[PDB]
């Protein structure tokens, strides 16, 4: 595996240092290496709407993974991207979908009763995929790429070496 | 002849019922196979054996 | 109306336009929606406004 950095910015009403009490690191609060949680810089003001492109140069195919936030109750929401609706526009020269966060109960699962759901399409050379974002994305800050040919082992026997 | 080979599910996971199936069907059908070949083709040697031993006699 | 004596094969596509003042001209400004149906198949679909490469 290879990583390219993406090189997005956000502006200064949006916050991409969000972090959950789930994902410990050395004690405190973090969230995963590779995915930006973007949110609203205060509490209950409207997310402001923002388009985002990766610029593809290599001479390969990387592989481009995000996700969608699906909060747990109307009181969440309100608070950590605003009131108006959400929605989620992705497209490629070959890939297209649309999403939108929805809220609703469920069970605790570890410390959150929340869902985060990740998606993945691959970007040919040459190429631009575009993100188009209100509010509930959950960006990348790196895109990985897969080299090479080898074997995969599904076992649990300890290794041996001689 | 060797030719390597992968793996085509998951040994911890799960797999779709609709094409579990299929992979199973057609796995216990090739097994059938080989079994059955070898039997078959080495009770053509020991009886090929047997007699050629005899005649050098 | 399907008055043959075997099936036929329909196809039919949907529009995705590309800027909100795209849609507000080619259609209007209400809320687009499509409902498909026949006494097997049922199915619903929305146009979705986006921004994508050329
Ligand atoms: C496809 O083939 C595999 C392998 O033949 C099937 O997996 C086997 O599923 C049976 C149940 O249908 C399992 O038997 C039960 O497992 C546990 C053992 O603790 C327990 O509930 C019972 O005592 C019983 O033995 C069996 O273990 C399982 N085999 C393996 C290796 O996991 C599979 O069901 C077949 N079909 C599909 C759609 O996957
Ligand atoms: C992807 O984005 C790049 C820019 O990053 C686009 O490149 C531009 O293409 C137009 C149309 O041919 C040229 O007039 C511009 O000069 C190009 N810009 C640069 C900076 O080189 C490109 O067209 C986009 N689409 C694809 C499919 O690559």
């Amino acid at each position: 595996i290879n990583k390219i950095s993406t090189g997005f910015t956000y502006g200064s009403s949006i916050n991409s240092a969000g972090t959950t009490r789930a994902c410990m690191r050395n004690g405190g609060n973090s969230f995963y290496a590779e995915l930006k949680w973007l949110v609203s810089k205060s509490k209950g003001q409207n997310f402001p709407q923002t388009t985002n492109t990766y610029r593809n140069t290599d001479t390969a195919e990387h592989l481009i993974m995000w996700g969608i936030h699906h909060p747990s109750s109307t009181q969440e929401k309100n608070d950590l991207y605003g009131t108006q609706s959400l929605s989620i526009s992705v497209g490629s020269s070959t890939y297209r979908n649309n999403f939108v966060p929805v809220v609703g109960a469920r069970p605790q699962v570890n410390g959150q009763s929340g869902r985060i759901d990740f998606h993945w399409t691959l970007v040919q050379p040459g190429d631009n995929i575009t993100f188009s974002h209100n509010g509930g994305l959950i960006a990348p800050s790196r895109v990985s790429k897969l080299i090479g040919r080898g074997l995969g082992i599904q076992s649990d026997a300890p290794i041996d070496n001689n | 002849t060797n030719t390597e080979f992968e793996s085509i599910e998951s040994e911890f996971s799960e797999i779709e019922h609709q094409i579990g199936n299929v992979i199973n069907w057609t796995k216990d059908s090739i097994t059938d196979i080989w079994t059955y070949q070898a039997e078959l083709l080495v009770a053509m040697e020991n009886q090929h054996t047997i007699d050629m031993a005899d005649s050098e006699m």
